[PDB]
């Protein structure tokens, strides 16, 4: 029954996404930044991007997506 | 099937027509293009 | 006085001997064309090919200036 | 009353309606490009002086066909007129959506119309493969727009699908089983099944695609580590299915026709009707590389894809039987109807054994992108779906209608389309062995013959569309009333009368379960 | 719609309603004299009986007609019709072919086939004869 | 919170001939103009930009 | 605790006419198939109609594929075209 | 009583046909269409070098 | 009518919806080519009012009208489970492209997986916690459903704030995680691969968490009863599948 | 090439292609046997007064009209997966060329030894000499030894090609970023023409492919010539 | 058997109060089935339609016979040959008699 | 050498790797071989089959990559 | 709403030749789009 789930929700279930979660933002921080290689497999642009100016991912973040031409 | 007579009978000469004018509503428009290719 | 004719099953009669007679024809017509077709071809390759002289053969494209090479 | 009635539709026969006109319409559209092409190839040199031109006449002519003329006829206009009658329910389960399904279909057309209208059109193909239809060689909106067009008919038919599924399945009486449905109810069943499974992954491909051309990804570009080769097995996937869903309800029509017109009140047969349509349904997902056996694929799946294809024409087989078997014994009325679906099993046929020619990869080899292909699917596809559209449409006229067709005008049409559909196709046999690429606006001056007489024979089935027309017309213009109409103890659609009202079976059925 | 109705089909000789429903004085009269002898009734009045209960006799239904005729006649001129828009299309809408269909083209073209020895096992210069220096 | 689900029984039950779209009654109208008016002067619109892309 | 509504509290409409008749034991829409009588003459299946006429699916012998149409119109019973078994409307 | 086809048939069909053949051949013969059938037993091979 | 079925009044919404089809998609093509959000505004605007009002008329016509009949249900008991199976399939092409790409690297991607200068997510990171997310959720949820059965308000209300709260939690996590990812969508088909399918599947989390919290505000108006509550078991089902999805992707594409 | 009024394959230039113009010619005979049955038990059923419209029985049927197409079927297949091995059985090669395809032309690359490498260009139509074919010649032919086993190797630098030859039986997609092989084997000298076989663009109708087919000899004289 | 058949259809046509629904069942069922019926089948057929009072029944059922034959053209003149007691005894005319085949 | 010899590490029509793995090989034998002073001439035969089997444009990119310091593949 | 039959469509067919025009407009709308598009790449 519902007493059955709810005990799991509350024993298990919370239980796991709490200790995942102070995982998590714990072993946060930020971390090294890589370094950057113009390969061409990597960063393809055949087409300006229909946002921004163009050649900026739309979760872009200058500290670890460099540009074709490297970081900002 | 079986049917009742025609409550509104087409003659020969109407089917003519509708005929004549079926065809061209096709023929015309179609024909105006391709004969005018070169012109495009 | 008329004497008693065949009155039943008359249809499925005339289907047991026209399915043999269905199968004899196809059978005909695609061995026909085993014959006149595919037979007729194995022969012409094998007769082309029984002395078949492939330098002669370019000797004489050669000569009649077909070639790019040669 | 007119906006409350065809725009906010929720009745199945009216929706049935709509669908009919709109196919009609597309068939129009559909048939000019077809005439297009071959007045491009009609003789040798060049016609429209512009090959992307032909090209995107080509596309828009397979779109045109598959998408807005077949499947809206089939599934949309017959499937709706027909399924609830055949199982005496009162509507599709969902009604409301049913409409929406129709209203897809419009700005889907546009969507293409508007591709061959910008820049340069999509002068891709009907496959749409990458790299051509990618962002460099085809650069700005036409590609998109195509990708539209098919997400919006998708989203259409994958609804569709959902209704007529529940539709078949839930909505029966309550005595009658699945096994006491006729058979173009399963036809239409099965169908919606392939087009479930199939239609998503193509919407998967061609978004692929599009995020290829406009998000900077790389699944078929090679620079990215993408490749070409998946699009074609996504697109494949869903292109084999989709080819039988083209054909499947007009097997279900066919088997109608020919237990009618040969006076029987059952086909032949029906467990292996059914069990032949299932079968055929689930050989359709594990066939489609046979699309694909010059890409560069190993000896061992070349092997498989070649036998696992043939094994479709065994339950193909059973059902061409079956119709023989129908007519065996009948009292054969040759009605215009008849005479479609007699074209239909033998052009059928013909179309089916060479798709087991192809099915073989070593000669596909020599075979595939040639117009040997071209006559494959015109014979199967083409002149089959056709013909059995046909052949429904004038078998039922009357009760979408309540008039009669001139049953001697509409003979002539058949012969003349007969005529037309054989001169035009069965010459591009001649082209493929002999080595004509299809997708060409010219070809080497050997080829001059067969292209000829393969144009003319286009302009005789012109002329065989234009007096379709004109005996629609004769009909509706005359307005001789339906009377009598025989064997309405196997065919439930006819026992409510010509028309039927708009709301049948308010009072369901009664059927004992002993 | 939903009444019995009358078929004159040969596999159902024996249709759900009577050809005539609604019946005239003599008629009836000619009903209540079908109750004593048949032997009784004349050959006019087993005939009215007959198309009493039935539209078309057997081989009345079962006629062969000339239906043919106008359908293969009429697709013939639909078909011929047809090759006067392909005579307006080859006149108003097609240009000149290439060149290479010129008679000299195709006679310096063919002896070109023949030297490269196009098709020599069956198709093309196995039609030529090399000795004799002509078609076989 | 209440239950009000009587109250809405009621309201759209009323023999009043309307279409279910809109019978919670005068705002339903306004929404159902809205939303056709967005539609259709969307679509005009989206036939502007076709006509100027064709070109 | 509760707070949850019941059908038989709140349900409405059809959905409630459908609930209130099967208690009852009875089906005025429907949703079961009618168990067959021997369907003799003196023993008709008895076909419920809102009208003077309602259409009957026979299944002649169980596990024919085929059903057989007819309309029932009220009056004296009427047999199926082929099997003969009986069927009279009751309006 | 004759019908359609009892009345009109052999007219439909022999004028049918007749205008089939006549313009079908008008159309293949005088109009200048280059059918390009086979040279072989036809073409005069000529030199081309 | 004397069966059981549903004849639905005529309705306005399949043609809004038809056209805002056609808003969204040549919106779409506008923005891609012709630099305009407009059309795409309007399009997303017309779709946003037409799931409104159809499915605000669905509610009229089965808790205020009693429409719902056991057959009734069953049928979108029929359509909910075919619609579902599409979605799977669609899916199934997005994990077809990534064993595509993954299992035969290119010469281009240093012919190995992953690709040469890609430094993948760790999946035993944030990704372990979006999974105990969604599987918290997926028990929730069952929770809330048992509830509803047994005729329990306030612990369906909990249980299903709960599963929501879950699933805006996940969104959020998948935000950030797309912010902080050091590859992105445009790194070849690593990216392509990665963003396109757990995008999809984080459109489709979105869109199953709209649906629960339409469920919370119909459960808060008493909408629901102990055994009719379709839009729940259905909102339910559509979760299940989403939280499968994400399963088959952590093993699969992480 | 092909020539007018053809019916059939173009002749076989290579054993391989041989094979393939007897396997059609087994499988067109299974063809007719099959349509021949077909047309003659339909104009069976729609000859005959004779009648029963009653319920048949369908069981009967069930063996022979699964079983015998089961069998027609493996007499294609055997010779066909027969034909599809021995094709694919080892390939020595002793030479290996290359092809690239591009919008719109072909280059070709045999480089074993040297760097010798060219494009081939359709020749237009108005540049054609006398007695040349309409859009089949290129300006630089693909020159080959004759009675070699040569392997080809196909790409492409931009878009989907097909790089065929109908009368070698060759056909072989031309997809960029990927080298798919064929081998090639003539059996005769002389010239052999092929065309563009996956639609890539405005002009896919005109970059043609001739191979020249010739003695060792001339093969070496020509390589060490188109350096 | 064959032989059973047969007397199933004649102890059919043969109940004294036969009905015309049956009547009419009894003989469209009869010629779905590939068979023309025996004379003793038709004899007992033709005497339920004089039980019924049904001439028109009775040159119908004679001309179905006919028809049941197809090409086979020995068939009707024989059942006929076989129907003449029947037919003098109850002044049952034949198709023929009636002009009914032209 | 005459050309590249069949190859059962790449039995297939596509033969990519085939010639990815050589153009490898010829660099990994000479750095191999360059580290310890052993004969280097050995891996010519890397190179030869290679050169057979690889478009020359792949070659030419993939050197430009290796000179850039952009080449992928691990040597 | 209407039933029966000319009554069961959205177009009319109380008089045939405003339904011969209907017809013509309708099916001659479609069979002619190609023949415009081309025209109109064409002139491009
Ligand atoms: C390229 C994009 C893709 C396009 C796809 C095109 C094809 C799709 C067609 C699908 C059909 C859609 C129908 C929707 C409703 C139609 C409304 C309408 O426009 O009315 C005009 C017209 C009615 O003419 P009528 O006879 O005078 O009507 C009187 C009514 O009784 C009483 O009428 P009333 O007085 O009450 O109302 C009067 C008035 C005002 O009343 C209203 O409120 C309605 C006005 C808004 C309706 C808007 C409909 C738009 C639908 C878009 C579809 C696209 O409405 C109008 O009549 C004027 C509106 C004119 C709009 C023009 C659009 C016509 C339809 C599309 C044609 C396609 C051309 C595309 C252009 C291509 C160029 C390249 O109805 C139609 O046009 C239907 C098509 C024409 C009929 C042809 C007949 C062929 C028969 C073939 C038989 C095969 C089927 C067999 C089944 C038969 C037995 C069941
Ligand atoms: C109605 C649509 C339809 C149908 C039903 C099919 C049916 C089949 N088709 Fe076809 N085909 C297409 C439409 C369809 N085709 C299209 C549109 C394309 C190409 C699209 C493109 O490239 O644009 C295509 C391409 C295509 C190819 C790819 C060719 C190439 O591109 O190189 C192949 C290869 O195997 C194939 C085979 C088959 C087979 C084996 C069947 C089988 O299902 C046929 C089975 C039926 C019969 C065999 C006849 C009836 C059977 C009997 C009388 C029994 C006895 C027979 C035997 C024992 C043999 N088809
Ligand atoms: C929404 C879900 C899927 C749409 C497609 C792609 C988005 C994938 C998920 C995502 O949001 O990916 C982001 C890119 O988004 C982007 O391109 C965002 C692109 C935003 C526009 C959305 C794409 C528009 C196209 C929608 C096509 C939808 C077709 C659906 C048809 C369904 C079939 C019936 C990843 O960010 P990034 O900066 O590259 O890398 C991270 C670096 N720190
Ligand atoms: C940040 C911006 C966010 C925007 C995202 C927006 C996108 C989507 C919106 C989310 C979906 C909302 C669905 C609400 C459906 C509400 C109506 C409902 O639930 O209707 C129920 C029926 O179910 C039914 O129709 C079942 C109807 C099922 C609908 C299925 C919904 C999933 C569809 C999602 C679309 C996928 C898009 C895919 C893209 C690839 C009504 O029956 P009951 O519940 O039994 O009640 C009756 C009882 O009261 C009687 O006692
Ligand atoms: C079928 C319907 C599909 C709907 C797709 C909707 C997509 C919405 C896109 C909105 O994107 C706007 C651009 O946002 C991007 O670029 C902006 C700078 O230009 C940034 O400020 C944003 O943070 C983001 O990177
Ligand atoms: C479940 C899958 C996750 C999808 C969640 C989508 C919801 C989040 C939308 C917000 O996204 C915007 C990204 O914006 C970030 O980077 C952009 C580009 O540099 C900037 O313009 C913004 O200012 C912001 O810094
Ligand atoms: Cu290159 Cu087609
Ligand atoms: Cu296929
Ligand atoms: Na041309
Ligand atoms: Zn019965």
């Amino acid at each position: 029954g519902a007493r059955t789930w709810r005990f799991l929700t509350f024993g298990l279930a919370l239980p796991s996404v709490a200790l995942c979660t102070l995982n998590s933002w714990l072993h946060s921080g930020h971390r090294e930044r890589p370094a950057f290689i113009p390969y061409h497999h990597l960063r393809i642009r055949t087409k300006p991007f229909s946002w921004g100016d163009g050649n900026h991912t739309f979760f872009h973040n200058p500290r670890v997506n460099p540009l074709p031409t490297g970081y900002e | 099937i079986t049917a009742k007579p025609a409550k509104t009978p087409t003659s020969p000469k109407e089917q003519a027509i509708g005929l004549s004018v079926t065809f061209l509503s096709f023929l015309l428009p179609a024909g105006w293009v391709l004969y005018h290719l070169d012109n495009y | 006085a008329l004497a008693k004719p065949q009155m039943r099953g008359l249809l499925a009669r005339r289907l047991r001997f026209h399915i043999v007679g269905a199968f004899m024809v196809s059978l005909g017509f695609a061995t026909f064309y085993k014959f006149a077709v595919a037979e007729k071809r194995k022969k012409a390759y094998a007769d082309f090919y029984r002395n078949y002289d492939s330098m002669k053969d370019f000797e004489e494209m050669r000569k009649a200036g077909i070639f790019q090479s040669a | 009353m007119f906006i409350n009635r065809w725009l906010f539709s929720t009745n199945h026969k009216d929706i049935g309606t709509l669908y009919l006109l709109f196919g009609a319409w597309a068939g129009m559209v559909g048939t000019a490009l077809s005439l297009l092409i071959r007045a491009e190839l009609g003789q040798p040199g060049t016609l429209l002086g512009d090959d992307q031109i032909y090209n995107v006449v080509v596309t828009a002519h397979a779109f045109v066909m598959i998408f807005f003329m077949v499947m809206p006829i089939m599934i949309g206009g017959f499937g709706n007129w027909l399924v609830p009658l055949m199982i005496g329910a009162p509507d599709m389960a969902f009604p409301r959506m049913n409409n929406m399904s129709f209203w897809l279909l419009p700005p889907s057309f546009l969507l293409l119309l508007a591709s061959s209208m910008v820049e340069a059109g999509a002068g891709t193909g009907w496959t749409v493969y990458p790299p051509l239809a990618g962002n460099l060689a085809h650069a700005g909106a036409s590609v998109d727009l195509t990708i539209f067009s098919l997400h919006l008919a998708g989203v259409s038919s994958i609804l569709g699908a959902i209704n007529f599924i529940t539709t078949i399945i839930n909505m029966k009486p309550p005595a009658m089983s699945q096994y006491q449905t006729p058979l173009f109810v399963w036809s239409v069943m099965i169908t919606a099944v392939l087009l479930l499974l199939s239609l998503p992954v193509l919407a998967a491909g061609i978004t692929m695609l599009l995020t290829d051309r406009n998000l900077n990804t790389t699944f078929f570009d090679p620079a990215g580590g993408g490749d070409p080769i998946l699009y074609q097995h996504l697109f494949w996937f869903f292109g084999h299915p989709e080819v039988y869903i083209l054909i499947l309800p007009g097997f279900g029509m066919i088997s109608h026709i020919v237990t009618y017109y040969s006076g029987k009140k059952e086909p032949f047969g029906y467990m292996g009707m059914v069990w032949a349509m299932m079968s055929i349904g689930f050989l359709g997902f594990i066939v489609w590389a046979h699309h694909m056996f010059t890409v560069g694929m190993d000896v061992d799946t070349r092997a498989y894809f070649t036998s696992a294809t043939m094994i479709i024409a065994i339950p193909t087989g059973v059902k061409v039987f079956s119709w023989l078997a129908t007519l065996h014994g009948g009292n054969i009325k040759w009605s215009p109807a008849m005479m479609w679906a007699l074209g239909f099993i033998f052009l059928f046929t013909v179309g089916g054994l060479t798709g087991i020619v192809l099915a073989n990869s070593s000669l596909d080899i020599v075979l595939h992108d040639t117009y040997y292909v071209v006559a494959h699917f015109h014979y199967v596809l083409s002149m089959g779906a056709v013909f059995a559209i046909m052949g429904g449409f004038v078998h039922w006229f009357p009760l979408f209608s309540g008039y009669t067709l001139n049953d001697t005008w509409a003979k002539i049409h058949f012969a003349i389309m007969f005529v037309g559909v054989n001169m035009t196709f069965f010459p591009q046999h001649f082209l493929g062995l002999s080595g004509m690429p299809r997708r060409y606006s010219d070809y080497p001056d050997a080829y001059t013959m067969w292209n000829t007489i393969s144009s003319m024979g286009s302009f005789i089935s012109l002329t065989a569309v234009m007096l379709m027309v004109f005996i629609i017309w004769e009909a509706f213009a005359s307005k001789r009333e339906v009377l009598t109409v025989d064997l309405t103890t196997t065919n439930l659609e006819w026992l409510n009368g010509c028309p039927p009202p708009y709301h049948t079976f308010e009072e369901p059925t009664y059927v004992n379960l002993k | 719609y939903a009444l019995p109705s009358y078929v004159d089909r040969r596999d159902y000789p024996l249709p759900d309603v009577a050809h005539v429903k609604n019946l005239s004085a003599s008629q009836k009269a000619l009903k209540e004299k079908e109750k004593a002898s048949w032997s009784s009734l004349s050959i006019d009045e087993k005939v009215e009986l007959y198309r009493l209960k039935f539209k078309e006799s057997f081989a009345e239904m079962n006629r062969s007609t000339n239906e043919w005729k106008t359908v293969v006649g009429a697709a013939m001129f639909f078909i011929g019709f047809t090759a006067l828009l392909l005579i307006w299309e080859k006149h108003y809408v097609y240009g000149p072919i290439p060149h290479t269909f010129e008679e000299e083209w195709v006679a310096k073209q063919t002896k070109r086939m023949l030297d490269m020895k196009v098709a020599p096992i069956q198709g093309f210069s196995a039609k030529w004869d090399y000795d004799k220096n002509e078609w076989k | 919170f209440e239950n009000r689900v009587a109250e809405k029984q009621k309201l759209f039950q009323e023999d009043n001939g309307l279409p279910v779209h809109l019978k919670g009654g005068a705002t339903d109208n306004i929404l159902y103009r809205v939303t056709m008016t967005l539609c259709l002067g969307g679509t005009l619109y989206s036939l502007y930009c076709l006509g100027w892309a064709s070109f | 605790g509760g707070g949850v509504p019941t059908d038989e509290e709140q349900a409405t409409g059809l959905e409630r006419e459908v609930m209130l008749a099967a208690r009852k034991g009875q089906d005025p829409y429907n949703i079961l198939a009618p168990k067959a009588t021997s369907g003799t003459k003196e023993d008709p299946n008895l076909v419920p109609s809102i009208t003077n006429k309602r259409i009957v699916g026979c299944i002649c012998e169980e596990d024919n594929s085929t059903v057989i149409w007819f309309w029932l119109h009220k009056g004296e019973a009427q047999r199926c075209p082929s099997c003969g078994t009986h069927y009279k409307l009751v309006p | 009583a004759p019908d359609f086809h009892d009345k009109y048939g052999n007219a439909v069909l022999a004028s049918g046909a007749t205008f089939c053949v006549a313009v079908w051949v008008y159309m293949a013969t005088q109009i200048g269409i280059e059918w390009n059938p086979s040279p072989v037993g036809r073409v005069t091979p000529k030199e081309w070098r | 009518q004397t069966h059981a079925y549903h004849m639905v009044n005529p309705s306005p919404w399949p043609l809004t919806g038809a056209l805002s089809a056609l808003l969204m998609t040549s919106g779409l093509t506008m923005w891609f080519h012709f630099n305009s959000m407009t059309l795409l505004m309007i399009g997303l605007t017309t779709n946003m009012l037409t799931m409104y009002q159809w499915w605000r008329d669905v509610i009229r016509e089965s808790t205020f009208q009693g429409h719902h009949t056991p057959a009734v249900q069953k049928g979108l008991r029929y359509g909910m489970i075919l619609f579902i199976i599409s979605e799977v399939l669609f899916f199934t092409g997005f994990f077809w492209a990534f064993y595509h790409s993954s299992l035969a690297p290119t010469p281009e991607l240093g012919g190995c997986w992953p690709p040469t200068g890609i430094h993948p997510l760790n999946p035993l990171e944030v990704p372990l916690l979006n999974t105990s997310v969604l599987l918290a959720s997926g028990v929730s949820i069952t929770w809330a459903h048992h509830s509803l059965m047994e005729g329990d308000r306030k612990h369906m209300l909990q249980a299903l704030f709960i599963t929501i709260t879950l699933g805006v939690y996940f969104t959020l996590l998948q935000a950030s995680e797309y912010y902080e990812a050091p590859f992105t969508i445009s790194d070849g088909v690593y990216g392509s691969t990665f963003f396109v399918a757990t995008g999809f599947h984080g459109l489709h989390v979105i869109i199953g968490s709209t649906f629960l919290i339409v469920c919370f505000f119909r459960q808060l108006k008493f909408h629901f009863t102990s055994n009719h509550h379709f839009g729940f078991e259905a909102a339910a089902w559509y979760w299940h599948f989403v939280d499968v999805v994400w399963l088959f992707l952590y093993v699969s594409i992480y | 090439m092909a020539y007018p009024m053809q019916l059939g394959f173009q002749d076989a230039t290579s054993p391989i292609m041989e094979e393939l113009l007897h396997f059609h010619d087994h499988t067109l005979m299974i063809v007719f046997l099959i349509s021949s049955l077909v047309l003659y038990i339909i104009s069976l059923m729609l000859t005959t007064k004779l009648t029963h419209t009653s319920t048949m029985d369908a069981q009967e049927v069930e063996t022979i009209w699964t079983i015998l197409p089961a069998i027609i079927l493996i007499l294609i297949a055997l010779p066909s997966l027969r034909i599809l091995y021995m094709m694919d059985e080892i390939n020595n090669p002793s030479l290996t060329v290359k092809t690239m395809g591009h919008q719109w032309y072909w280059s070709y690359e045999y480089t074993d030894y040297e760097d010798l490498s060219f494009d081939s260009y359709m020749i237009p139509t108005s540049e054609l000499k006398p007695g040349e074919l309409r859009l089949l010649e290129v300006d630089n032919r693909v020159v080959l030894p004759m009675e070699m086993t040569i392997r080809m190797l196909v790409s492409s630098e931009d878009v989907l090609h097909s790089w065929a030859v109908p009368s070698l039986g060759l056909k072989t997609d031309a997809i960029p970023g990927r080298l798919n092989q064929t081998t090639l084997m003539s059996s005769r000298p002389g010239l052999y023409y092929g065309q563009c076989s996956e639609i890539c663009g405005s002009n896919h109708s005109f970059m043609p492919i001739v191979l020249e087919l010739v003695p060792l000899k001339y093969f070496e004289k020509w390589s060490a010539s188109m350096l | 058997t064959d032989e059973e058949f047969d007397a199933r259809w004649v102890t059919y046509f043969n109940k004294p109060d036969i009905d015309a629904w049956e009547l009419r069942k009894g003989m469209n069922t009869l010629v779905g089935y590939d068979l023309v019926p025996e004379p003793k089948i038709i004899d007992a057929a033709l005497r339920a339609c004089r039980r019924l009072n049904d001439f028109a029944s009775a040159v119908r059922i004679l001309e179905v016979v006919k028809d049941k034959a197809g090409p086979h053209k020995e068939i009707y003149p024989y059942v006929i040959q076989e129907l003449r007691p029947t037919l003098n005894e109850l002044g049952i005319s034949t198709p023929e008699e009636l002009g009914l085949d032209k | 050498y005459q050309t590249a010899p069949f190859d059962s590490r790449f039995p297939n029509q596509n033969q990519t790797r085939n010639c990815w793995q050589n153009y490898l090989d010829f660099h990994r034998c000479e750095k191999a071989m360059t580290a310890k002073g052993g004969d280097v001439s050995v891996c010519e035969w890397y190179r030869r089959v290679y050169k057979s089997l690889c478009p020359i444009s792949w070659v030419s990119t993939w050197d430009d990559r290796r000179a850039e310091g952009t080449f992928p593949g691990k040597i | 709403y209407e039933e029966g039959p000319g009554k069961n469509i959205p177009f009319s067919v109380e008089n045939k030749w405003r339904l011969l025009a209907m017809m013509t407009l309708f099916f001659g709308s479609g069979f002619a789009a190609p023949f415009f598009i081309v025209r109109h790449q064409l002139l491009k």
